[PDB]
């Protein structure tokens, strides 16, 4: 939904899950289950295999996603020497900074933790 | 909260890469 987001094309998605190598037709408890996809590797897994949980599933579906190595910042649109501090939006996944969140955190949250954009 | 390097661990090891090769073939 951020205008950055909108505007950087999607790679053409593998259709094969990083982390079991099944498809859409087979995840690993062999059940059919639909593919996520990478917008800027391309590299897919299976919800599941994620350890995403529905609700999350569902938002990340309508967003241009990134796996964990890909993750920018949506503030400061980096990676940067912090990139392995980044914070995940627990609501849709999205990677913040804690020097780049409003209001900026100086530690680490506790439990789980939504961005300033899923925050009401 | 989740991190990068802890949604690393805590997701697990992709498969190796060979083998995702060899499927995708
Ligand atoms: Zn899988
Ligand atoms: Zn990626
Ligand atoms: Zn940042
Ligand atoms: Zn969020």
């Amino acid at each position: 939904s951020l205008p950055h987001e909108k505007d950087k094309p999607v790679a053409e998605p593998i259709p094969i899950c990083s982390f079991c190598l099944g498809t859409k037709e087979q995840n690993r408890e062999k059940k059919p289950e639909e593919l996520i996809s990478c917008a800027d590797c391309g590299n897919s897994g299976h919800p599941s295999c994620l350890k995403f949980s529905p609700e999350l599933t569902v938002r990340v579906k309508a967003l241009r996603w990134q796996c964990i190595e890909c993750k920018t910042c949506s503030s400061c649109r980096d990676q940067g020497k912090n990139a392995d501090n980044m914070l995940f939006c627990d609501s849709c996944d999205r990677g913040f900074h804690m020097e780049c969140c409003d209001p900026p955190l100086t530690r680490m949250p506790k439990g789980m933790w939504i961005c300033q954009i899923c925050r009401p | 909260a989740r991190t990068k390097q802890t949604a690393r661990k805590s997701t697990g090891g992709k498969a190796p890469r060979k083998q995702l090769a060899t499927k995708a073939a």
